[PDB]
């Protein structure tokens, strides 16, 4: 489920490889979301809708992490305890068997709540340092 | 849960099976931006489209080249493409006028297939005798007086009998229907290569294991920034300037016993063919309207009565061979039949292709007529038939006129790849043998070169467990 | 090959009373099944198998694994008699005739 | 819309020659396929052919292919068919035939209404 | 002034209420602020507009957050004092009575003072955390 990350791989190489000897091209798979690629005509329209719908996945992406005071960290441990009504997976698999691209679809039908214990956690724990600093 | 918290990833891993709109990458570079158009100069980007392929470890995909969306964005970028570049040309609407016309005449040429001077077109029947000389009454541009000039059309480009059938008066063909545009002289374009590159957040997937029926999983998977190069040649009946697959020939169908649904044959050796239209046709310029010119053929000089293709013999039948014997595993035990081509319209009945902007049509009953897994027990001549007004497309309502190119042409190609249906009802003790060429939409060709791309979208961000809790506590856990 | 084979060819049924048509098909491929109205165009059924045509009420529907198709209806009303006929792909069996007693 | 009009029936002499006519409406007649069957009375309905209104691409069962020709006109919406020589053999119905999504050659749609046609002596 | 945040709103649903009631509502109206709303035509045009002017404000909001220390957080505790000019605001009033749509037009003709205070302190202690960090 983690490890020491790398950047020479260029791109998505893996892949493949279980989560444990997966999750370490963070850094090269955050570049390339983004970066690049770069008589009348309208494929002008075609590249720049191109362009703005990559932008704004990209700032989705970010806002997201950034309310869950995540954001400036490509890991990032949290606050919200494991679910009250899963407490079963297969975590004996998660750290050294599944790869990514098969733990992705085991999480599908259950990541909507997720977001939202992250959102009311990360507001509860703000409101909670306002107060501390308030406090003297 | 006093051991169990959730941690957020981002950069992760993770694709889904999108669809978006593609990169056109050039081939870096033939494009001057607006001087000329070679294929997309107006439009396509010119930059380096060097594949950077990428090998992954475990990785397994599900390919289907029939639902595979590039083809259809293929469609879409060129009907896109020949309709912008067609439409600041000139419009050929002045041309229409009645036109008189009569038999052409030969001022002492002589013929290449025989050792004798050119004596009578009906005899001489090649070039000469297919081809019409008119006269027809045209405007000058200042719109008061009119003169009396002269062009030699192809008899596919002009239609007598509607006109009544005594009175040696004919129109254009497309008159009936709709209004042609002539070809911008500066704008004449060819097969340029052309490289599809993924939009940022997409990545594109590629598979080797070449082998592979068409809808199925593949292991030998690799991911890959731009495509390799895809030539946007359009040809019916036959593939040419394709690629070639690392095994020996594949057949390629959905179903194959689904009868109605083309059979793509991918061959592993290229067949070589040699088109020429010898003499050298002379480009006429008449004028239209204040600054509009219009090119028509005049007297062809030099020697005439050829309009040939050629094709190696014993190489050409043992490709045929081996086509009949992969279809001999794929059908049991019974052999296999070529035969002449169906029918329908001749840009399907005939095999078609352009060189140097001259349209091609060619009688392919020479090359089919064969019998049990290859023809019955030295080079193949094609006589062909040349067309100068276009509808674009099969049967789209976008018509085209091409000038004609002066001076002899000829062009060479590599075979790769045959479009073939099947027979259908039965009688089934004498029927699963033979097959037929058949025609195709472009997509049909673009299929055989898309064959090995799939395009999905990254999903950077996902969730899982591990042993923190934000400032508190570890973990207990387990492994494999 | 003999692609499509049905069975019975002649069936007598009174009516409210369930017919029942059998297609044997010995190549893989879909299946089908057409109502023929006396003297009248025929019209879709049945398709891919079990799942009904456009309009047809639920008395219409079959299944099979294989190479043996079974067509029921259940209480067949008097309009809806003929004759029936099995389809793959350009083939058509031999056809079942239903009557009404 | 689904619409195939078809032309009335006819009488015709061994050894000559029938030409029928059917007609599309509601949809884009280019792009999709279209059927012809035969249905001869109390027997196997017979398959004929295909046509693709695109290219004109045909196809023809394999005992008439010496006989049949299968031809369109795009501008009229309008499907032809023919017998080259004629048998008494031939008395059946002629049912031209679409697929509804015709994606898919089998049909899978109307079936219009039909002609009759006669061969007798 | 402040209240334990919320999400299931939907939108602006508050509004009206006072700012210690309005203040729970910051998740939603920042998610919402660049969320969605996605034979020759120009609207295309129209559309790329609208996205990139919507893209282009959140970028400035975003800036400005990040100029003052702020950014990765909804609520924002700062350093720099009420205003020397200042000294007389109705706070009773803030409390629980003002919804921030009236307390908006009161912190208007002055917003422009703290906008260059707040960068002015940051940089400040910027400068003093680099200095202390160089002390070793
Ligand atoms: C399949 O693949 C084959 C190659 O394997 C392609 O073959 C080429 O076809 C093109 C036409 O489609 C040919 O292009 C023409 O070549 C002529 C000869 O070129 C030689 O000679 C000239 C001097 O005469 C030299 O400058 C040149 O470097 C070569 O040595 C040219 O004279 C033609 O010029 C015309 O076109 C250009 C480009 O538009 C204009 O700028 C000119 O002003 C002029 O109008 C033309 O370029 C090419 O020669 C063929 N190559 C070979 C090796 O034979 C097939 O085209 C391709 N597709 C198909 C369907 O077969
Ligand atoms: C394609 O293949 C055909 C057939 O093999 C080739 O036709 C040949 O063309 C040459 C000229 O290019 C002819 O040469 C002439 O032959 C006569 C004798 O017949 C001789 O008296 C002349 O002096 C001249 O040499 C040759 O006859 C002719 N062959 C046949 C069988 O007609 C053709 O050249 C090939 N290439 C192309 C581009 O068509
Ligand atoms: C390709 O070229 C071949 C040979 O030039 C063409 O074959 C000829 O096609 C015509 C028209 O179909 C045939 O005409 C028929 O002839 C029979 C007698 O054999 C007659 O009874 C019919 O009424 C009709 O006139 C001709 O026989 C046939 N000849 C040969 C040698 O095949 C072919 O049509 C061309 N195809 C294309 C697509 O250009
Ligand atoms: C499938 O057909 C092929 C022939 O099409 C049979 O194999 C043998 O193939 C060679 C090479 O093509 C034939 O020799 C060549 O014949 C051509 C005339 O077609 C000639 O132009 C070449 O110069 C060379 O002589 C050879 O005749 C042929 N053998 C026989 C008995 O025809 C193969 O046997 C066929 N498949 C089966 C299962 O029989
Ligand atoms: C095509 O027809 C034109 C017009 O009839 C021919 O041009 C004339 O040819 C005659 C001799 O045949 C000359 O006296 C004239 O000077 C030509 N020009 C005109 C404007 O009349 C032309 O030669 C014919 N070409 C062929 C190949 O038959
Ligand atoms: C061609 O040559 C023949 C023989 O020399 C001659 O009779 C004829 O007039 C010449 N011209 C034409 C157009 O045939
Ligand atoms: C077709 O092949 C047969 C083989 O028996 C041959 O007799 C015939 O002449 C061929 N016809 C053509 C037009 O190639």
């Amino acid at each position: 489920a983690v490890g020491i990350g790398a950047v020479f791989l260029g791109f998505l190489g893996a892949a493949g490889s279980t989560m444990g000897a997966a999750s370490m091209t963070l850094t090269v798979q955050a570049r390339n979301l983004l970066s690049g690629i770069v008589k009348l005509t309208v494929w002008g329209i075609k590249q720049l809708q191109a362009r703005v719908l990559a932008v704004e996945r990209y700032l989705r992406d970010q806002q997201l992490l950034g309310i869950w005071g995540c954001s400036g960290k490509l890991i990032c441990c949290t606050n919200v305890p494991w679910n009250s009504s899963w407490s079963n997976r297969n975590l004996s698999e998660i750290w050294d068997n599944m790869t990514w691209l098969q733990w992705d679809k085991e999480i599908s039908n259950y990541t909507q709540i997720i977001y939202g214990l992250l959102e009311e956690s990360q507001n509860q724990q703000e409101k909670n340092e306002q107060d501390l600093l308030a406090l003297d | 849960a006093e051991n169990l918290w959730v941690t957020v990833y981002y950069g992760v891993p993770v694709w889904k099976e999108a669809k978006t709109t593609l990169f056109c990458a050039s081939d870096a570079r033939a494009y001057e931006k607006e001087v000329h158009n070679v294929w997309a100069t107006h439009a396509c980007v010119p930059t380096d489209p060097s594949p950077q392929e990428l090998f992954l470890e475990n990785v397994t995909e599900n390919f289907n080249m029939w639902k595979n969306d590039m083809v259809d964005q293929m469609h879409e970028d060129i009907i896109s493409l020949w309709d912008q570049s067609l439409k600041p040309c000139v419009k050929l609407t002045p041309l229409c006028v009645t036109l008189i016309c009569s038999n052409a005449t030969v001022n002492n040429r002589t013929a290449y297939d025989t050792r004798s001077n050119v004596n009578v077109t009906s005899i001489n029947n090649t070039i000469m005798g297919e081809m019409k000389n008119c006269s027809f009454n045209t405007t000058t541009e200042i719109r008061d007086k009119e003169k009396k000039e002269y062009a030699l059309f192809y008899k596919p480009d002009i239609v007598p009998l509607n006109e009544t059938s005594n009175t040696s008066e004919y129109r254009l063909i497309n008159c009936n229907t709709s209004a042609c545009t002539q070809a911008c002289p500066k704008v004449t374009f060819e097969p340029i290569p052309i490289h599809y590159c993924a939009p940022a957040g997409y990545a594109i997937l590629k598979c080797n294991n070449e082998t592979f029926n068409g809808t199925g999983p593949c292991s030998n998977v690799s991911t890959v920034q731009c495509t390799h190069g895809i030539r946007p040649v359009v040809s019916t009946q036959l593939l040419l300037n394709g690629s070639l697959a690392e095994k020996e020939i594949v057949i390629r169908s959905e179903n194959l016993t689904n009868n109605a649904k083309i059979i793509i044959v991918h061959l592993n050796t290229s067949v070589e063919i040699v088109c020429t239209r010898p003499g050298n046709n002379t480009r006429k310029s008449v004028r239209i309207g204040p600054g509009q010119t219009f090119y028509a053929t005049g007297d062809i000089i030099g020697d005439i009565r050829q309009a040939h293709c050629n094709i190696s013999e014993k190489q050409w039948n043992e490709t045929l061979q081996k086509v009949g014997k992969e279809l001999q595993k794929h059908f049991p035990n019974k052999t296999i039949k070529y035969e002449r081509s169906a029918g329908g319209d001749m840009e399907i009945a005939t095999h078609s292709f352009n060189c140097g902007g001259e349209f091609f049509y060619c009688n392919t009953s020479k090359l089919f007529n064969g019998t049990y897994n290859g023809t019955d027990i030295s080079t193949i001549t094609l006589q062909c038939r040349i067309k100068q007004i276009i509808n674009m497309w099969q049967g789209v309502g976008r018509c085209m006129y091409a000038p004609p190119i002066a001076g002899n042409i000829t062009c060479k190609s590599n075979i790769t790849g045959l479009l073939l249906t099947r027979d259908g009802g039965t009688n089934s003790n004498k029927t699963e043998e033979t097959f037929r060429p058949a025609g195709g939409d472009m997509r049909d060709n673009w299929r055989s070169e898309l064959y090995k791309y799939k395009v999905v979208k990254i999903e950077p961000l996902g969730v899982a467990p591990t042993r923190c809790k934000r400032r508190v506590v570890g973990r207990r856990r387990r492994r494999r | 090959e003999i692609v499509l084979t049905q069975s019975p060819g002649t069936l007598s049924l009174s009516p409210g009373e369930t017919a029942i048509i059998s297609c044997r098909t010995s190549q893989y491929g879909s299946l089908a099944w057409y109502q023929q109205r006396p003297g009248q165009a025929p019209r879709l059924v049945i398709y891919s198998g079990s799942t009904r045509a456009a309009g047809i009420p639920d008395r219409f529907s079959g299944s099979r694994w294989g190479p043996d198709y079974n067509l029921t209806i259940s209480n067949l009303e008097s309009g809806d008699f003929g004759v029936y006929y099995c389809q793959q792909y350009e083939f058509f069996g031999q056809g079942t005739k239903v009557q009404v007693d | 819309q689904v619409q195939l009009v078809q032309s009335g029936g006819q009488m015709k002499k061994p050894g000559e020659s029938m030409r029928i006519s059917c007609r599309a409406s509601g949809y884009e007649f280019i792009d999709c396929t279209l059927n012809w069957i035969r249905l001869a009375p109390g027997k196997r309905p017979e398959w004929m052919g295909w046509l693709k209104p695109r290219g004109g691409a045909v196809n023809y069962a394999r005992p008439l292919q010496g006989r049949v020709t299968m031809t369109r006109d795009v501008y009229s919406d309008t499907a032809f068919l023919e017998l080259r020589s004629l048998t008494v053999d031939d008395t059946a119905v002629y049912f031209c035939t679409r697929g509804k999504n015709c994606d898919y050659n089998w049909d899978f749609e109307h079936w219009g209404r039909g002609t009759p046609v006669i061969v007798s002596s």
